[PDB]
């Protein structure tokens, strides 16, 4: 139920086909939203059934350039709002305006943390106005910037007559504000009415329903099991009877906003319980041989670290150039991302930026991990395929393009994909638009290269199935369940058969062939080459010449030399 | 009084009884301290 | 402020005649607040003064009041007790049998200030004489956790005492004057914050880490912190100094966090404590752990390989029970090289103990702790066989941490004893602690020790009286040593001297190492001429080793490999 949020702030999606599809796949079912609530451009006719159970939003909520009749946030608790759009803004609608949002209706919804509300231009709303914002908003940022749009070109229905006070949301009758703050009675922060028994525990953010501990609507800093309280419970609870160190084996560990019994992948333990996506200095990421990673301490130089992109090194560019090819020399788990922006392959005059070379892209053959995406959106005519990234094994995806992808092919004259080696995909979702060429994109297992029950493949604006079977674009029989990857033979993910020299075969030369190969477990390997070839026997065994039962020319102990 | 059970319990004092404590008790001396009268000054 | 009182662990334990244990009492909780040890008011008679126990505001552990005849112990401004200790596994206040033969005992007990008790329970009984202790309730003071196990009783026969004051309610007052009932903060209370309330309004309650009541809902004004204490404030856990940072993304100062060491939080550790990697002052690291230095101060990391064994020692671990080390667990400590904890050599060893059925310890298993080389806690030696005149056994103790003392102020604690030196020739550094020397019969050679340049935390003392006397050890066979350094000497020995004039070859030192006249040519190195290369040819008046290497010497003895001189 843990969904990473878009990062789209004011810019067009990549594919408006699948927008939609992707908010579908990626906003259904969530409860804690642990970023940004962002709904951008999304056209009439839309099936916004997925926003009926997402009520905490720790990031900005952006309502923005939608021709939706309403967005269904009734179930809406609490926005947070750790990150914000803007400076001082955290619930924005913008530009939404037949179609634009006639109500808002925000039933549930009353605490912000931190931010502002940005209600402009939109001539579609009524009640945008009425709403009493300082009950909404905390009382340290009670001088904050409350910018309410007055245009709205249509005049429509006074509040419902059931409920008082004239703060309304919509028509509905069950559409109207209750007051949490101004209704109170003495220092209490929330209150359900105005008696003072109807105050709530200090801890409670918006609201609660008894007086325990236990039944906030949602409280401040971090829950589990119900009970929440200021700080988290850490892993070690430091005694002061003998003044020793006792790990706590009931102590949680700190993700976001709430507190669980161990957070998921993607997300890199430390030894406070305060797990998150890049570990700090004097760090190592490690294995815990458990399927799980928890970096620890390291030793006192630390060198050999490769820096990518949304790093210390690399902040402002985006684009792989020439400038940074050396930082990527040789290393093998790139700290960061790697995006190949259309402007990484033209010449701007005066600003020293040169075009990168077909050779060049040879840097990343013994690239195995990307911690971030891969952004490709750029290719000459040298090479149809990712020849030059055969060898990435797992893309980790912590860092991702727009907060929603991973793995995203823009415009490419790609016809096969060719990664072999790919066996995980983290985090993101894989998006594959305006590519006319690459046919190659339903044969692949992408099911089985998932970790979250939240991801799928959005395939649109590419190669038909027309394009494909006339031209015979169809691999070998040799991968196994239709899972194939490009037409050469030596790219299948999973065969009935071994491997000789990462490539797919009929059978292993042991009875046939002029050189000789032993069996391995998976993989299919020659032995020495002055092995004597047995006409009609299983020949070589082993690596080592000592294992055959006869060899060429000279009868040694250890092996058989030719001299 | 205590019995034949305390004669080498107590180190450097004289075992007393306590009726509602019911339990084995010594009585340190001047520049003698502890639970069995064991620790100094 | 706020004076640390050190406390006692001699439960119900008479100290001498009872005038000796109460000038013992007297003496021990003379102006002092907080106390760490056990509050124990024990064996108080009719006509004596207890003023000097109102100045005591806290108590870590349990207190124990028993068999007392004053009829007024002054506890008032006892705030809240801890209880770190208890005395039957679940108990904190046990006032327990205070009567005479006239059933005159403690008539009354004033605990104004008493609001709080987090752990233990409250067990009173025998009490023949007692006013109004009978209507203070406890479920107001006692948690829900501990309410099972807490049982108490009061029989009040002909105690001819007044009536209590209407003025407070519920009828729960401890004395019988003016402002002298029970502060009940649970009951008249809201149920909307977990932690106490000084009214009855529901938005002015206390903090969470604030315990036995306060004075407002800012964490400043407030009485005690309840687990862990800052520096005026009470927080639940004091942050590291490297906290996150939104704007860098890299580690950052802290703006107000400190080091944890115990309830309060410091700024620094002391110089024998270990740093780890949560920011807290650690007496003893984990089971899978290194003891290391890094940068000056001590720190742990994960030890890699074998991980083969750390010492526990006596009073932390397995053997808290126990009081002395003997022939039981000497088996534990063979191959021993740190001592994580304390000792205890007592008379209770060298004796027999038929209660525990243990076997006499034969003085010749001595030489076990030969391997170990340095000690965190106290050395408390307090018996020694009447034959060897040396403390030879902690030869190769280096340094003594000092991080659990006995009593609280004494670390090496050398007392009645029959030795005629100490004999600590490898003692470098004593990082707390006082050393002690009193009660002996023949041990002078400790005043010319100069123990001011051995320890160097401040605050500290030294007692050294009454064990030999100047005048006896004036003849010639007790001398501290010629031609060396009065710094210090251990014994008549000529190895003991700590700094020598030339030569400090070993543990020992001589006149000169002889360049001249000596088969053996030693170059000086800081005072300390070791052994050169063994196959260089010793000349004739001259100068034959300069440093350490093959590569110093003028003519080799048996064969020239460039400038060095080998033996092939
Ligand atoms: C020599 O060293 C021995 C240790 O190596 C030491 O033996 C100790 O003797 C103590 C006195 O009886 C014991 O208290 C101590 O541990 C006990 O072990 C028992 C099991 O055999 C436990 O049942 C016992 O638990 C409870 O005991 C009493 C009951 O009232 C409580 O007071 C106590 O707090 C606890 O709740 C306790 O754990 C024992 N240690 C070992 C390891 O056996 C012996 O006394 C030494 N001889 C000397 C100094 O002369
Ligand atoms: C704090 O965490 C608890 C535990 O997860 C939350 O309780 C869950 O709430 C969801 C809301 O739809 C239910 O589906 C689950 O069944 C609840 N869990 C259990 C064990 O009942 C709770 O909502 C969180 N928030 C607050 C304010 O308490
Ligand atoms: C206890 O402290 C007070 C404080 O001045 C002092 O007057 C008194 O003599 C002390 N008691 C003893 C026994 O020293
Ligand atoms: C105290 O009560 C607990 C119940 O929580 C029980 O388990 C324990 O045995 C009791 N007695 C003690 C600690 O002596």
């Amino acid at each position: 139920q843990v969904c990473t949020g878009t990062d789209m702030k004011l810019r067009l999606p990549a594919s408006p086909e699948t927008h939609l599809d992707m908010l579908r796949h990626l906003y259904q079912g969530c409860q804690v939203v642990q970023g940004n609530l962002e709904l951008t451009y999304l056209p009439t006719n839309a099936s916004l059934s997925f926003l009926q159970d997402i009520q905490e939003v720790q990031g900005y909520v952006l309502i923005a350039h939608n021709q939706v009749r309403q967005v269904p946030l009734q179930r809406l608790r609490i926005v947070r709002g750790t990150q914000l759009f803007e400076d001082n803004y955290a619930l924005a609608v913008l530009d939404n305006g037949p179609g634009g949002l006639r109500e808002l209706q925000l039933r549930s919804l009353t605490e912000i943390l931190k931010g502002g509300v940005l209600i402009q231009r939109n001539p579609q709303l009524c009640y945008q106005d009425t709403i009493l914002w300082k009950d909404i908003f905390h009382k340290n940022n009670q001088l904050a910037l409350t910018l309410i749009d007055t245009n709205r070109s249509r005049a429509c229905h006074p509040c419902s007559p059931m409920c008082k006070g004239s703060r309304c949301w919509g028509e509905s009758s069950e559409d109207c504000q209750s007051l949490t703050r101004t209704v109170c009675a003495g220092g209490c922060a929330r209150c359900k009415g105005p008696l003072p028994t109807d105050c709530c525990h200090e801890q409670c953010a918006a609201g609660c329903t008894g007086p325990k501990h236990s039944d906030c609507l949602a409280c401040l800093h971090f829950n589990h099991s119900g009970i929440c309280e200021l700080h988290c419970p850490a892993l070690v609870t430091y005694n002061t009877d003998t003044f020793e160190s006792m790990p706590n084996p009931e102590g949680r560990y700190t993700f976001g906003a709430s507190c669980v019994t161990a957070c998921p992948y993607n997300y890199l333990s430390t030894d406070v319980g305060s797990c998150t996506l890049v570990c700090p200095l004097h760090n190592q990421e490690v294995t815990a041989e458990d399927g799980t990673q928890r970096c620890e301490k390291c030793s006192k130089p630390c060198a050999r670290v490769c820096y990518g992109l949304g790093m210390e090194h690399l902040r402002e560019v985006r684009a792989v150039t020439s400038a940074n090819i050396q930082e990527f020399a040789g290393c093998k788990k790139i700290f960061g991302s790697l995006a190949f922006l259309p402007e990484s392959f033209d010449g701007d005059p005066a600003s020293n930026t040169a075009p990168l070379q077909p050779e060049q892209l040879q840097v990343f053959e013994t690239l195995e991990e990307i911690t971030g995406y891969l952004y490709i959106s750029a290719w000459p005519d040298s090479l149809p395929d990712l020849s030059v990234f055969q060898n990435l094994q797992v893309i980790r995806g912590r860092i991702l393009h727009n907060g929603a992808y991973s793995l995203t092919l823009q415009g490419l004259g790609i016809s096969w994909l060719g990664l072999r080696s790919l066996r995980e995909l983290g985090s993101g979702l894989a998006l594959i638009h305006h590519n006319t060429h690459l046919c190659f994109v339903h044969t692949v297992p992408w099911d089985q290269l998932f970790r979250n029950p939240h991801q799928a493949l959005l395939h649109t604006a590419n190669r038909p199935e027309d394009e494909c079977v006339g031209e015979g674009l169809a691999c070998h029989q040799l991968c196994a369940r239709g899972h194939c990857w490009g037409p050469g033979p030596t790219q299948c993910v999973n065969c009935s058969q071994f491997l000789r020299g990462q490539e797919c075969v009929e059978e292993c030369r042991v009875l046939q062939g002029l050189p000789r190969e032993y069996v391995n477990a998976r993989h299919c390997l020659p032995c020495h080459p002055e092995c004597q070839p047995q006409n009609g026997s299983v020949t070589c065994f082993g690596p080592e010449a000592d294992q055959c039962v006869a060899c060429a020319h000279y009868k040694d102990p250890p092996f058989c030399v030719a001299r | 009084k205590c019995s034949s059970d305390m004669n080498g319990y107590c180190l450097h004092g004289q075992c007393i009884y306590l009726v509602d404590m019911s339990q084995n008790y010594c009585r340190c001396e001047v520049g003698y301290t502890g639970v069995r009268c064991e620790h100094f000054f | 402020e706020k004076k640390v009182c050190q406390g006692t662990s001699n439960k119900l334990t008479q100290l001498g005649t009872f005038e000796d244990h109460f000038l013992s009492l007297q003496r021990m909780f003379n102006n002092c607040e907080v106390v760490l040890g056990n509050l124990e008011i024990t064996y108080v008679q009719r006509n004596y003064d207890l003023s000097f126990l109102k100045t005591i505001q806290e108590v870590a552990g349990y207190v124990l009041i028993a068999l007392n005849t004053v009829e007024r112990i002054p506890l008032e401004n006892l705030q809240i007790i801890r209880g770190n200790m208890y005395y039957e596994n679940s108990y904190a206040l046990a006032v327990l049998s205070n009567y005479d033969a006239n059933k005159t005992g403690l008539k009354e007990l004033p605990m104004r200030n008493l609001q709080e008790i987090l752990h233990g329970a409250v067990r009173f009984s025998n009490n023949p004489a007692l006013c109004n202790v009978e209507s203070i309730q406890w479920r107001d003071i006692v948690s829900s956790d501990f309410l099972s196990n807490m049982s108490m009783d009061f029989q009040n026969h002909l105690g001819s005492c007044q009536k209590c004051d209407p003025s407070c309610p519920n009828g729960s007052c401890w004395g019988a004057g003016e402002e002298n009932c029970q502060k009940l903060t649970k009951i008249i209370c809201a149920q909307q914050c977990s932690g106490r309330c000084r009214g009855k309004s529901p938005s002015d309650c206390c903090h969470n880490q604030c315990a036995a009541g306060c004075t407002g809902p800012r964490e400043s004004d407030c009485l005690v912190c309840r687990k862990f204490r800052d520096e005026a404030t009470c927080k639940d856990t004091c942050p590291p100094l490297m906290l996150y940072n939104p704007t860098t993304y890299q580690m950052d100062v802290n703006p107000e966090g400190k080091y944890s060491f115990g309830a309060t939080c410091v700024k620094k550790c002391p110089r024998n404590y270990v740093v780890t990697d949560h920011g807290s002052c650690v007496r003893a690291c984990g089971a899978d752990s290194y003891e290391m230095e890094e940068d000056g101060v001590r720190k742990c990391k994960k030890c890699e390989g074998p991980c083969r064994k750390v010492c526990n020692g006596i009073g932390i671990g397995e053997f808290k029970d126990s009081l002395s080390i003997n022939a039981t667990n000497i088996k534990h400590f063979k191959n021993c090289t740190s001592i994580s904890g304390d000792l205890h050599i007592l008379p209770v060893a060298f004796r027999g103990d038929s209660f525990t059925h243990t076997p006499p310890l034969d003085p010749q298993e001595l030489d076990i702790l030969k391997t170990v080389k340095e000690i965190t806690g106290f050395l408390l030696i307090q018996a020694w066989p009447e034959n060897r005149t040396d403390l030879h056994a902690f030869e190769n103790l280096e340094i003594i941490r000092g991080r659990t003392k006995q009593h609280g102020q004494f670390s090496l604690a050398v007392v009645s004893l029959n030795i005629t030196s100490l004999g600590l020739r490898s003692l470098k550094e004593i990082s707390d602690g006082d050393v002690i020397i009193s009660g002996n019969k023949n041990l002078c050679y400790a005043n010319t020790i100069n123990w001011k340049k051995l320890f160097g935390t401040s605050g500290q003392k030294t007692k050294i009286i009454s064990n030999r006397g100047e005048n006896s050890c004036k003849a010639t066979g007790q001398v501290c040593h010629a031609l060396c350094s009065p710094e210090g000497c251990w014994g008549p020995e000529p190895r003991d001297c700590v700094s020598c004039r030339n030569v400090s070859r070993g543990r020992e030192c001589v006149d000169k190492c002889n360049l001249l006249e000596g088969e053996p040519r030693e170059f000086v190195e800081n005072s300390e001429c070791i052994q050169c290369h063994p196959e260089c040819l010793p000349q004739a008046m001259n100068i034959t080793c300069t440093g350490r290497g093959p590569d110093n010497c003028i003519q080799c003895a048996h064969y020239i490999d460039g400038p060095h001189c080998v033996k092939t």
